[PDB]
């Protein structure tokens, strides 16, 4: 039981840590999608005013 | 000199007819070309949005 509860706590900690990592990485994906969007519209506008 | 005056007045009459016809045609195609400029602006805008 000592061994098993040790593993229980350890995997619980690592799961929480990678949960935080997924949260921040998903937030970063959202940020990059917004940024790429902004590039899209502004690039369209510039390339068209240049035409 | 009377005959020469007649000839010069005939040339003047023909020139005055051609000038009026040119000015009228110019006004028609001038309005048309302005409308063409506006319409091309519209098509460029629709290309903006759809692209």
């Amino acid at each position: 039981l000592a061994d098993s509860s040790a593993q229980q706590k350890a995997v619980e900690r690592r799961a929480g840590d990678l949960n935080v990592a997924l949260e921040r990485a998903l937030d970063r994906i959202r940020a990059l999608e917004e940024e790429a969007d902004g590039l899209r519209q502004r690039h369209a506008g510039v390339d068209t005013a240049r035409a | 000199i009377q005959a020469e005056e007649r000839e010069v007045s005939a040339r003047l009459a023909a020139a005055e007819t051609a000038l009026g016809e040119s000015d009228a045609r110019r006004q028609t195609q001038d309005a048309a070309l302005e409308d063409n400029a506006l319409e091309i602006d519209r098509l460029r805008n629709a290309l903006l949005q759809s692209d």
